[PDB]
């Protein structure tokens, strides 16, 4: 339940969207408008450096917003960001790719054209 | 070569898909159907049968309708081929970045 | 804005900024060197 | 099953007329990528094309199989 | 009968970690060169198990009547067969059936009755002057019993009483499980060279038996048996000893494994889905050699905390005033309704 | 009976979904073979720039 | 019912495969190991000059 911005005639007590879906009510007892979203869901994607190459694997959250590393393209976890490109082979999204880069460990960065 | 084994192994688990498909219930009390035949009579059964039978209907189209698509691609990618052929063996196609 | 029930949108890999640098070193090719880069290396 | 089938052989016939319109939609796709020549040429015996090696793609008399080393090769990478 | 014992020295228990141990197989089909996953009882991988000890040298005698639940894991070490048998129940004061499980030195039998139990069941080992041998004499696990419905006598495993102190060369591992009223038995010998830390190798154990019993089971206890030689006085107060044993008991929980099977149809790996990111990759793929990419495992959803009922200011009320503060009142007779 | 319709209902999706894919893919490798011919070189077929 | 070259493990009945179908049995008497193999299928073809 967020604070609004947006002013509700005096006569309502629900409210809806574009896509029909009651995102805004008032409460009745002191006057405020207030927002409703839902919590969070996503899905659990790993990234995997393969086989006879390495055993650990990194967490990626599709869109939950949260070592960590906050990417354009959700929660990444268990990767360590770097400033520096080179070319990546395991497409993420949003500009970034994961590789396996020196010991050595899984690092996440923007891929080089 | 990526594209032959993904084919194939696409082929593959999509006619597995229908195989362990058969061994589902679909809402029902049962998979097969001679074990509800075998337990209850015709008479009351029927709406088991038929959404039995509905059941695995639309298992065989969105099976067929997968396997029209990927019809599609293979002829999309035997008449590429089909025109490589023509142009680029031959004889020697002037079009640059095509070969 | 696609926050309901079961559908999100997935980021594309490529966004706008890496494929419109794409096409201005295209277009940097094909004025500079013709068609030499496209078949091979760049030639002046 | 098959009582209750006669309702839906309809659909069935156009699943059945749907698999054998992808069967011979199948094997006409062969015929207009490999039977574009209606003429089978052979290789003379003397092997002299002025330094080019091609007994890479040529087949060899030597295996009972007409294909070439490189498509032994390819049939063996696939499963 | 029975007798009690006294109040001494004792070692509290110790916590131990398991190393890929208690996998048993969940049916009896044959499965060759199939990666199949099932849902049933298992072990978990690198679980925390409980740890009891049997070793005199002091005069550690520990066996509690831990509860039973939904299936058990029991490994032990044990090199001088100094381990005899295990019971069940619910109360043990003859009222409900309960199981007595006696590997004796002559025949094994399974008679599941409302035997009179005691506070410790145990079973004595004397060692005669004339002969240089160990006999079992103390049958001392219950009184008596009224009635009961099953029994079965197993086959005739040999037995050494003699007790030692050196090393261990055998393990032993033993699974109890009771569903559908089904008690279920799984165990396998599996030579080894270690005393202590058990190693990370992979053995599944074979299924025994499937005696049907049909009762209920939440408790049991486990049989010890001690040596009375000529320098122990021979009561059973101060004085004794019990040679050098160990065991260990588990509790299984249900989890989701995939099982390797090779051409012989033997299992060779378990992977679990629960357990490693890693593991739930493979598991999921439905093989064990992972590629690098993108894979998808499953979901993750957060959920609600709190329940807020911000009812509206606009609550009203009942007329319970004018009623109660009336001027007038009727007659009883002309009661007002 | 809701589960039904609901399953009904993702399916057709399903279908146009991947029925759009298969005409943007062919106009994805036009675009790949047009900007091979007229961008990347020179292309000499009449009417196709 | 076919004989078989493959020896089973003495606490199983059943086998099955990649389809956990029960294409092997055990015998329940003297100890073979017979196969399970659909009978006879397919569709009868006409050429027609
Ligand atoms: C063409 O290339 C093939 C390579 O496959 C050559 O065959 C090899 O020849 C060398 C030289 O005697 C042998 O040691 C190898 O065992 C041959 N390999 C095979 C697979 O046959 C062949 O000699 C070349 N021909 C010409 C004319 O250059
Ligand atoms: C009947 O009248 C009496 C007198 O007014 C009520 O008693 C009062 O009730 C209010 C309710 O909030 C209190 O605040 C006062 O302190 C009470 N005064 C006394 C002297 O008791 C009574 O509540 C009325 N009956 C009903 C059912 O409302
Ligand atoms: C709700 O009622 C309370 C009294 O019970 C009052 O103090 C408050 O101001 C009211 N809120 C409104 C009218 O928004
Ligand atoms: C993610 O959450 C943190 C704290 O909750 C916040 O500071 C940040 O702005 C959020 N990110 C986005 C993209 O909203
Ligand atoms: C990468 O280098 C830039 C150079 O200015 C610096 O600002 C940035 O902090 C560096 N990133 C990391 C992760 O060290
Ligand atoms: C087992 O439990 C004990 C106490 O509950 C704890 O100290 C020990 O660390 C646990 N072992 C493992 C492997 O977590
Ligand atoms: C061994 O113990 C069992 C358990 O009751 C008993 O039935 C059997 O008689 C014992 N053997 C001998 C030789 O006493
Ligand atoms: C005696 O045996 C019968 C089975 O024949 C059983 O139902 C009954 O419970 C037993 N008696 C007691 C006291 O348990
Ligand atoms: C066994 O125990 C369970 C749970 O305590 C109970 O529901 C069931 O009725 C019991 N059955 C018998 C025969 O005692
Ligand atoms: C298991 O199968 C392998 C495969 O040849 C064979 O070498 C081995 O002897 C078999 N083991 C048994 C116990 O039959
Ligand atoms: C079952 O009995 C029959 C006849 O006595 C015998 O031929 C067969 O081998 C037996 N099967 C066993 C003991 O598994």
């Amino acid at each position: 339940l967020t604070e609004s911005n947006k002013k509700f005639l005096p006569f309502q007590q629900f409210g809806r969207d574009i896509a029909d879906t009651t995102d805004a009510v008032r409460d009745p007892q002191t006057l405020e408008i207030l927002d409703i979203t839902p919590c969070s869901f996503g899905g659990v994607s790993v990234i995997t450096p393969g086989t006879n190459t390495s055993n650990q694997v990194a967490v990626l959250y599709q869109d939950v917003n949260c070592n960590v590393f906050q990417t354009r393209a959700g929660c990444l976890i268990g990767a360590e960001h770097v400033n520096n490109s080179y070319e990546c082979d395991i497409p993420i999204g949003a500009g970034i790719c994961a590789s396996y880069q020196t010991s050595q460990s899984i690092i996440a960065y923007t891929m080089s054209l | 070569l990526g594209k032959l084994q993904d084919v194939v192994n696409q082929n593959a688990q999509a006619l597995n898909t229908l195989v362990k498909q058969l061994s589902s219930n679909f809402g029902a009390i049962s998979s097969v159907l001679n074990d509800i035949l075998s337990r209850l009579d015709p008479p009351e059964a029927e709406v088991q049968i038929d959404r039995l039978i509905t059941g695995r209907l639309q298992s065989l189209q969105t099976y067929v309708t997968q396997q029209l698509i990927r019809a599609a691609e293979i002829r999309a990618s035997a008449n590429l081929a089909a025109t490589k052929m023509s142009e680029c063996v031959l004889g020697q196609s002037k079009r640059v970045d095509f070969c | 804005a696609q926050k309901f029930n079961g559908l999100t949108v997935l980021p594309p890999l490529l966004t706008d900024e890496m494929i419109a640098q794409y096409t201005s070193a295209l277009l940097a090719g094909t004025i500079t060197s013709g068609w030499t880069f496209g078949a091979g290396p760049a030639l002046q | 099953c098959s009582n209750l089938l006669l309702q839906y052989g309809s659909f069935c016939t156009q699943l059945n007329r749907a698999l054998t319109g992808i069967a011979v939609e199948q094997d006409k796709n062969t015929q207009e990528v490999f039977a574009q020549v209606k003429q089978i040429y052979k290789t003379p015996p003397i092997k002299d094309f002025g330094g080019f090696n091609f007994s890479q793609i040529l087949p060899d008399p030597s295996k009972p199989s007409k294909r070439s080393p490189i498509e032994d090769l390819l049939f063996n990478k696939v499963t | 009968q029975c007798v009690n014992l006294t109040t001494r020295t004792q070692l509290p228990p110790a916590y131990t970690n398991s190393f890929t141990r208690g996998v048993y197989y969940p049916d009896k089909v044959f499965r060759s060169s199939v990666l199949h996953s099932t849902q049933d009882l298992f072990l978990p991988f690198f679980s925390n198990v409980t740890w009891f000890h049997a070793i005199h040298v002091t005069k550690r005698f520990d066996n509690p009547v831990l509860p039973f639940n939904d299936g058990v894991y029991f490994a032990s070490t044990e090199k001088s067969n100094i381990i005899r048998g295990w019971i069940f129940g619910t109360t043990l004061d003859s009222k409900t059936q309960s199981l007595l499980i006696v590997n004796n030195a002559t025949n094994v039998v399974i008679k599941v009755c409302e035997f009179q139990f005691c506070n410790d069941p145990f079973l004595g080992v004397y060692y005669h002057k004339n002969n240089k041998s160990w006999m079992e004499s103390e049958f001392r696990v219950y009184s008596s019993a009224n009635n009961c419905t099953f029994e079965y006598v197993s086959q005739p495993f040999l037995m050494d009483l003699e007790g030692k102190q050196g090393n261990f060369k055998n393990l032993r591992e033993f699974v109890f499980k009771n569903i559908d009223g089904y008690f279920k038995i799984y165990s396998k010998h599996t030579p080894i060279n270690l005393v202590r830390d058990l190693p990370q190798g992979f053995s599944a154990l074979e299924p025994l038996v499937d005696l049907p019993i049909g009762i209920n089971i939440t408790r049991f206890q486990t049989l010890l048996a001690l040596h009375r030689s000529y320098l122990t006085p021979g009561d059973s107060s101060s004085g004794w000893t019990a040679g050098a044993a160990a065991y260990y008991v588990g509790y299984l929980q249900p989890r989701t494994f995939l099982l390797k099977y090779n051409e012989n149809g033997t299992i060779t790996d378990a992977v679990d889905c629960a357990l490693d990111p890693l593991s739930e990759t493979k598991c999921t793929l439905k093989s064990f050699t992972v590629e690098k990419g993108i894979y998808q495992t499953s979901n993750f959803r957060v959920q609600p905390t709190e329940s807020i009922v911000r009812f509206p200011n606009i609550t009203n009320l009942c007329p319970f005033g004018e009623v109660f503060n009336a001027t007038r009142f009727a007659s009883v007779y002309a009661w007002n309704r």
